[PDB]
């Protein structure tokens, strides 16, 4: 499955998602510190059987199912500061244009 | 002591609104230089003045983006304003707000200058708007401080604070930052020939010069005695 | 073909001199930023210009 940017990073802290805008990428204008995650791509993961323990987990937690691996863009170590700009080039056949 | 002839300040001159020159009665040699040194230190570095700590604009965030019409950007506006200084009362953490509409020259009259936010140099090059539809309104928190520091220092105190839009601003904070102490041999006729001291102090308006002289020499006495133990 | 889309983000970080800066002079004379004391330590001119 395609890896798309929607800030739906599995096992993601709120403050981490509290920077990225809806399209996984974030908005424009403030700073960033440390290894802050910028764009949240989600790598598709393989499926499994009915998996009674995992079924119980989904009934308890759910919304993950070990299906989306966090492929998010994060700031580099020792890299922090203000942001100049962002640009998205989408191939023909994909017209997300979420932001 | 032995006829110490403790002198007093005399003929303290103030040429302009942003400096002063204080003359003094004569004193001894081998000490006047050291005394002037200590005075300049305590007046310039540990100097209670005012600067800008926070900045903001609804359309202008931390990123260095030029405001509509305004020729200078956020960093550039910070630079152009930095060429001046602002006033807060005995209370610190005052706020000035430079807001203007039209296309005429940008100056400090259309800026928040209060009874606890005071302006003296009101015609700086402030990147006047060039588009008629523009109406600029930037707000700079002007507080009071003493010593030089960067902006990353306030990251810990403003982490859940300083959200996307609030600009945290730094300063170099030496509210005197210039004071010359000159010891010469004059103003002594009856007793031993003595050295009189002149202080050419200068500020950006943050504080009074003779006030800085009193503060610095009070610190001079204070740390001077501390050698007793 | 591999990527459906790409999102390139560029962040500009400032930088001032520090312990370890390298200045140069057009007379080919260069130098390492070594020690900066308080501005008081600078020798004072006759007019005191440090």
């Amino acid at each position: 499955g395609p890896e798309e940017i929607t800030a739906d990073i599995p096992n993601v802290g709120e403050a981490a998602l509290s920077k990225l805008d809806e399209s996984g990428i974030v908005y424009i204008g403030a700073e960033v510190t440390g290894g802050d995650i910028l764009v949240g791509k989600v790598t598709p993961k393989g499926e499994t059987q009915l998996t009674p323990e995992e079924k119980l987990l989904r009934a308890i937690f759910g919304e993950k199912a070990s299906d989306v691996k966090d492929s998010s863009l994060r700031v580099p170590n020792g890299v922090s500061g203000t942001v100049i700009d962002v640009q998205v080039f989408t191939r023909d056949g994909v017209e997300k244009d979420k932001r | 002591v032995t006829e110490f002839l403790k002198p007093r300040l005399v003929d303290i001159e103030q040429v302009s609104s942003t400096h002063a020159k204080v003359t003094l009665e004569p004193l001894e040699r081998g000490f006047g230089h050291t005394l002037g040194n200590a005075l300049r230190r305590i007046l310039l570095s540990s100097m209670p003045g005012c600067a800008v700590t926070e900045v903001e604009i609804d359309g202008v965030l931390h990123e260095y983006s030029t405001k509509e019409g305004v020729q200078e950007d956020i960093l550039e506006i910070l630079l152009n304003l930095k060429g001046l200084a602002v006033r807060v009362q005995g209370k610190d953490e005052v706020i000035l707000t430079l807001n203007k509409s039209g296309i005429g020259p940008v100056t400090a009259a259309d800026i928040t200058h209060d009874g606890d936010v005071e302006i003296v140099k009101p015609q700086h090059v402030i990147c006047h708007l060039t588009d008629e539809n523009a109406s600029i309104s930037m707000r700079i928190k002007v507080q009071r401080g003493r010593g030089y520091v960067p902006a990353s220092t306030r990251i810990h105190s403003e982490e859940d604070e300083r959200p996307i839009g609030r600009l945290l601003v730094d300063a170099c904070y030496s509210p005197v930052e210039r004071i010359a102490y000159n010891v010469e041999a004059a103003r002594v006729e009856q007793r031993t020939d003595l050295d009189k001291l002149v202080i050419e102090m200068e500020t950006n308006g943050t504080i009074d010069p003779e006030e800085a002289i009193r503060r610095a020499a009070t610190i001079l006495a204070e740390q001077l005695e501390a050698f007793v133990d | 073909p591999g990527v459906l889309k790409i999102v390139k983000v560029y962040l500009a970080v400032k930088r001032r001199i520090q312990p370890g800066d390298k200045m140069a002079g057009r007379h080919g004379n260069k130098g390492v930023i070594s020690k900066i004391n308080p501005i008081e330590d600078m020798p004072y001119d006759e007019n005191g210009t440090p």
